[PDB]
């Protein structure tokens, strides 16, 4: 069990980024990113945007 | 600038909606009996009308 | 910089793709009206602008 309390955000130009199993308590924000991302066993308590 | 005028509605006069101008007047003698023909010439010419 | 109200640091990397992310784009251009063969469209000719 993992708890997050605050956004994430992938930020301008980012790739190669990998995440799994956290409990992300706010919005995910991906803007302005080059792909080659994976998201995997994470919960939003928002909309991801 | 960007536009759109450009496209299919270009600067052209609209599309190709172009006919043979009813140019002036070639040739006009008729014939009966065998089969016959006549000639002219494409100089200077770039369309007729038969 | 002032990140956050907050006195940090960021790598020139971050800062130098923040600008061009941020560099806008053709969709803001305007839209014009007359136009003619005098005047020029931009393109790729064998791969130069």
């Amino acid at each position: 069990f993992v708890y997050v309390d605050g956004n994430v955000t992938i930020g301008a130009a980012v790739s190669g980024v990998t995440v799994s199993g956290l409990f992300i308590d706010g919005n995910l924000t991906i803007a302005g990113a080059n792909g080659t991302v994976e998201f995997i066993n994470t919960t939003v308590s928002t909309s991801i945007i | 600038a960007l536009v759109s005028l450009s496209t299919l509605r270009g600067a052209l006069g609209g599309g190709s909606i172009s006919g043979i101008i009813p140019q002036e007047v070639l040739f006009d003698q008729w014939r009966a009996g065998g089969n016959w023909e006549v000639s002219q010439s494409t100089q200077n010419r770039t369309g007729f009308i038969v | 910089g002032c990140f956050d109200n907050t006195s940090s640091t960021i790598t020139v990397q971050q800062l130098v793709n923040l600008v061009l992310s941020q560099a806008g784009g053709l969709c803001d251009l305007p839209q014009a009206g007359g136009i003619g063969d005098n005047d020029l469209i931009a393109g790729c000719i064998g791969g130069a602008e």
